């Protein structure tokens, strides 16, 4: 019901109405208890005091900051981290809003909320769903609710940016993200990393490769879909390597085929 | 928004920014060609009534200074112009 989201009937609070107090406190987003220890772990760390107060100052300047504060830690608030069978990262969230106002960032990659126009990589993503049969028709919305319920950990690696601005909270985020990901691979065993382009893939390079399941591609960007990409392998001795283009990869089916082969349930793409 | 106005004075569209990525200097010459001094933000609009994704390429946040404009057809065709 916080990922469930739906732009006719859409009513969360604003950043600003959340804080007229512009002083940004993180720990009222979060709700779900199994995120404590893990967030006291970064309560506990050099940057969180810069972060929020780097966060404040957007809202004093004053800058409509998305997701909406109540959707921020959407993902995590849904799943508790013991039950998470994949990350799926994103890197910048949607910028854009609905003619309403409404705005396309829901606090967990990909995703929109119901009623909202479907962006194009969210787009391939069904569009490779349907090429490997896991999907007999795209759905008529963007909202991933019933994968993350799943297990899907859908994240952003910047949690937020400004409303028709990208990229501006790239680096503010930087630090948080890796504590996530590191919190992920240092304590939990057979999770899955799906790594869609390069930078994805830079966060992946510090998942331990043999915990870990790793599936690498470019990204469903419009741009990237249909190319391969280039880095470094993920092994102690790097070789430079090409990874496969997005379309070309049975992501999903990989996904399931390497639960169902640790005893865990597969999870049902369809929409 | 002055990015989709850049979109507009470039084509005539009118359009909505949906997404964006960050490339990496040498991502962008494998698909541009030239290769661009720094990472661009690839700003991806799409517009149905020609069915093309029409992406700007800038320089990063927050100086946003125009690059490039591709325009890409339904088999993935890039019309690339430099800017």
């Amino acid at each position: 019901e916080y990922i469930l989201i739906d732009a006719n009937n859409y009513h969360f609070k604003s950043w600003i109405e959340c804080f007229p107090d512009c002083k940004v406190n993180l720990k009222l987003l979060l709700f779900r208890p199994e995120w404590f220890d893990f967030f006291k772990y970064v309560e506990s760390k050099t940057y969180f005091p810069q972060l929020e107060s780097k966060l404040s100052s957007y809202l004093e300047k004053r800058q409509r900051i998305v997701p909406y504060p109540e959707l921020l830690f959407n993902t995590m608030n849904v799943l508790p981290p013991g039950k998470i069978k994949v990350v799926i990262l994103g890197q910048d969230p949607y910028p854009g809003s609905c003619i309403s106002g409404v705005p396309y960032a829901m606090g967990c990659s990909f995703s929109v909320p119901l009623n909202c126009p479907v962006p194009k990589s969210l787009a391939n993503i069904y569009t490779n769903l349907i090429k490997f049969n896991h999907m007999r028709k795209a759905p008529k919305h963007g909202c991933l609710a019933s994968w993350i319920l799943q297990g899907t950990f859908m994240i952003n690696s910047a949690f937020t940016t400004v409303l028709n601005e990208s990229g501006v909270h790239a680096r503010t985020w930087e630090s948080f993200t890796a504590d996530l990901i590191d919190y992920l691979t240092d304590n939990y065993d057979d999770l899955i990393f799906v790594a869609w382009g390069a930078h994805a893939h830079k966060l992946c390079q510090r998942v331990d490769p043999k915990k870990h399941y790793i599936i690498t591609s470019s990204h469903p960007s419009p741009l990237s879909v249909s190319n391969t990409m280039t880095s470094m392998s993920y092994g102690p001795n790097p070789k430079k390597v090409t990874y496969p283009s997005f379309n070309s990869v049975d992501h999903f089916g990989k996904i399931n085929e390497h639960l169902k082969s640790r005893n865990k349930k597969p999870i049902f793409w369809d929409l | 928004t002055n990015l989709s106005d850049i979109i507009e004075k470039e084509t005539g569209k009118q359009l909505v920014i949906q997404e964006s990525i960050l490339m990496l200097p040498e991502e962008v010459e494998e698909v541009i060609g030239n290769k661009p001094e720094s990472d661009i933000l690839v700003h991806t609009a799409y517009d149905e009534s020609t069915d093309e994704n029409v992406m700007l390429l800038t320089s990063d946040a927050p100086e946003y200074k125009p690059w490039a404009l591709v325009i890409q057809d339904s088999n993935g065709e890039n019309k690339i112009k430099m800017l």
